[PDB]
């Protein structure tokens, strides 16, 4: 999960 | 006209036209005047999404060709590869796109002393080229992993050379930088120390959250929590 | 070529890029040639994710332009109608492409005696039709209104005439068909009717449920009844 | 809701  | 082109990003976004708000806030960078905390989220926001379309129909596409190899269905097998070459011709030109922005503009035009818009830039050239490497190969990988490598390793010395730990933008920016180690590099051990060592700065200093971002501070902190989670078991 | 054509639609679908396959089911109507139930099924799913989108994107931008009438904000209305503006001719670029294959190959090549595809085709005339009803105005509106609801009303009789209650595009264009006229027409009680009529109809003869499409069938006899729940409660 |  990256940054949104 | 500045005012007319962010007026039709506002309202691209809330429509979820994505390309057009990428076109109009292109446009604005392209003006060659300073973007502000609200207009650099509308260019970030637009090419995210974007990208992600184009990263997600890249994915999908690669699952199938890889079960078409297998299957040994040659005939098929060629008509999934040129698609999914397709989508990565698309995808390669949206990120290079963006980091021409970056490069002629955005970074270009940065004070010594705009801290803060520097950092979020490299991050963003830092994204972009690795959006690259996700698909690219042999030479023109290296050279896109070095590029992305060396673009997030400027913006976070800035950041702890200026900004709290606990700011939002350090946040995210080791929170990518971490999923560049650990996705790009395959090198697990090194994604977790830099998460872990960000989670830890911000708790030892909480003391400095803000009125206006401690919700996104505390939020990527669980961000980052959560993928030290996954990656430690 | 065709075979070319239909796996590059199967793909795009995957890939969510419902522009590419609406493009590539574009051109297989254009050979001239009768498509398959499956054919079909892409072509509506390739136009339902194409018109969708803009009939979404409409919805969005005439909340925010009634919000701006209330405001007061006059030059803001300006910039918003002209959006709306843009999307809806969009929105009507996709139903006349949509409109215009089924007038010029898929309607006309349909011999008196391929009932299925009558039926699933005038449907569509209805629904695309109903799509401009939704944002069209004045004369133009009662034009487009009519001929959905002339659409809809022949297909609807070739279907009671030739179709078992319980066919799911029997079923499907009632459920369409009542929808019209609950919110096109504004008729709550002949939509009531309507979709009251096709449900106690395929229930009547439920023995007449098929191996290959019993819970498409049922899918559809329960929105029918959740339509109806919601109307007249 | 019409048919999806």
């Amino acid at each position: 999960i990256s940054l949104p | 006209d500045r005012e007319q082109l962010l007026q039709r990003a506002r309202l691209a976004e809330q429509a979820e036209r994505y390309d057009d708000m990428a076109s109009a806030m292109k446009a604005v960078t392209e003006l060659n005047e300073p973007l502000s905390n609200e207009d650099r989220n509308l260019l970030s926001v637009a090419y995210k999404n974007v990208v992600g379309a184009r990263r997600s129909s890249w994915r999908v596409i690669s699952s199938i060709e890889q079960k078409t190899m297998a299957d040994g269905n040659e005939k098929k097998l060629e008509k999934v590869k040129a698609y999914r070459e397709k989508i990565e011709k698309e995808l390669e030109t949206v990120c290079n796109d963006v980091l021409s922005l970056l490069d002629k503009f955005l970074i270009k035009n940065c004070n010594d002393f705009q801290y803060e818009s520097k950092v979020f830039y490299l991050k963003m050239k830092g994204d972009y080229y690795r959006y690259l490497a996700e698909v690219a190969s042999g030479e023109k990988k290296n050279s896109v992993v070095e590029a992305s490598e060396a673009a997030y390793k400027e913006a976070f010395e800035i950041s702890k050379e200026q900004m709290q730990p606990t700011h939002p933008i350090r946040l995210g920016l080791a929170l990518n930088f971490s999923v560049f180690y650990y996705e790009i590099q395959n090198a697990p051990e090194q994604a977790c120390l830099l998460a872990k060592q960000a989670f830890d700065d911000a708790i030892a200093e909480l003391d400095t959250l803000n009125e206006d971002s401690y919700k996104d501070s505390t939020l990527i902190m669980q961000l980052l929590r959560d993928n030290l989670t996954l990656w430690t078991s």
